[PDB]
């Protein structure tokens, strides 16, 4: 169904990674969710396929700005395509 | 120039990488508190056909012109008949949720679609013609947050005891971390649920937001429900004439009734002689 | 096309007609009761050459019946239960809520999800994913009967009619579940 996008970071947490997962599943593409430490128990991190723990010792919201972190986590998990979701790096031009 | 009781009223781009441009109409979200958003609405039934045309064909033409692809927003403030741009959002938006319900059209998986290559009106991502894209009816979203009203909109935090939400014709939801046994943390927003209802009118969409908001359980921390509900039952929300200034300057608002909390106390007194 | 019934009733399915014109069935019903009319500026029921289709909905009853044992509606305390949400998704609970028994005296359903979309096909793919999405533990649910038929292709086409199940007996083969999660917790149960 899809070209090449057989896989996706959603590269947030919360409410929209869940959304953007939601899409993902239903045009059968595969998801990762990340998590920092402090959102180990969040729900976001339940409805991916894959989950992976982001930016080890930072602080909480630079958990979520880890672009080397995530980048890694990407490419690790054979990610085609990177969902930034809004807020964090949605609109960082760097990452 | 600070101009005087506008509407903040916002447009619904996508572009694709085969030079189609869209937009999906436009978002009243002029509902703020300390010049944050609270409660979002589409369409903005305060204004005329001829008006909102103007502003959407302003947003489009403004995208056009720079090749935007992907999903995108164009804010604006409006004052009676004259618009001006403020700002791009060149992103999904929290509220893109009520933009779906009035047009039919998955935003999300549009993104996804556009990013793999797609035209909007490749078969498969299904995106009409500007000319066939129609309003539906109109919908709200309220944000539900840990926010406490009567604690200076702190948000609260802790074990979500009791975590029950609603459903029925016109209701949709979107959950971040609300569900039962959750722990709300301080770190990230509070943000519990997304709730958005719809109706073939504003009022039809008015009176289930009343409901919904009212149906909601949630125990263990406090939430900004109160206050939702005091906007949505007020007549001038009911109107659909509100600006910028109207949470600021309306302190009823702000006046919340006594909890009943029978329940709570009768479990105490079982609980004390237990 | 040849009648055979009125069921002069709202229907367990009037969900997905609302979802495909914008009325309110079950409110449109209390209005009729006290006297409106249709056309009345509160009821705002249009008129019939103003009524019109927008998409489609496809409405899937998940009930306590095991597809396992013959359909036999299952029985027992609802140890999880979390449902679903997001874009095209409507859900209208029954007694499904976590915590909640379910007594083998009445219907078993838990609850009515439906979807919608702009075709068939977007409604069919939400359908699939709500249904997986679902998590219902301490009671066995048709789910993985619902899956099935929503995957079939004869289902995808819109080309089925009533002997569609009857005769389709790969609806009545199921994977094998790895419960890879309670047999982990069978075994730390065991040494705690």
């Amino acid at each position: 169904m899809m070209n090449r996008i057989k896989k996706v970071l959603v590269a947030n947490r919360g409410e929209i990674a869940i959304r953007v997962m939601r899409a993902c599943t239903e045009l059968k593409i595969k998801t990762v969710a990340i998590y920092s430490q402090e959102d180990t128990g969040s729900f976001h991190r339940y409805k991916s396929d894959e989950a992976y723990l982001v930016g080890a010792g930072k602080k909480p919201i630079d958990a979520y700005l880890d672009i080397e972190n995530i980048i890694e986590i990407a490419k690790e998990s054979g990610a085609d395509a990177i969902h930034p979701g809004y807020g964090f790096l949605s609109e960082n031009i760097e990452f | 120039k600070c101009v005087m009781n506008p509407k903040h009223i916002e447009v619904q781009i996508l572009g694709d990488t085969h030079g189609n441009i869209v937009h999906l109409f436009e978002r009243d979200c002029s509902i703020q508190r300390r010049h944050q958003k609270v409660v979002e609405v589409a369409p903005c039934n305060a204004i005329t056909s001829e008006l909102r045309n103007r502003i959407c064909d302003a947003a489009v033409k403004l995208m056009k012109n720079v090749d935007y692809i992907n999903a995108g927003t164009v804010e604006f403030l409006v004052e009676g008949d004259d618009f001006y741009f403020i700002e791009v959002n060149p992103r999904v938006q929290v509220e893109h949720t009520i933009t779906e319900m009035i047009t039919g059209i998955d935003i999300v998986q549009s993104q996804l679609f556009i990013a793999d290559g797609y035209a909007l009106h490749d078969q498969l991502v299904a995106i009409p013609k500007q000319e066939d894209i129609h309003i539906h009816g109109s919908a709200i979203q309220s944000r539900i947050t840990t926010e406490d009203p009567l604690n200076n909109f702190m948000p609260d935090t802790g074990r979500v005891d009791t975590y029950r939400s609603t459903g029925g014709f016109g209701v949709r939801l979107d959950a971040g971390n609300g569900f039962q046994g959750t722990v709300v943390t301080p770190f990230y927003d509070s943000l519990l649920v997304k709730l958005c209802t719809w109706g073939m009118t504003f009022e039809q969409a008015t009176r289930k937001m009343r409901r919904n908001l009212i149906e909601f359980r949630i125990r263990g921390v406090k939430t900004n429900i109160p206050f939702l509900l005091n906007v949505v039952r007020h007549p001038d929300f009911a109107s659909g004439n509100y600006n910028t200034s109207f949470i600021d300057t309306t302190p009823e608002l702000f006046k919340f009734p006594h909890i009943r909390d029978r329940g709570t106390k009768t479990l105490r007194y079982i609980g004390n002689v237990t």
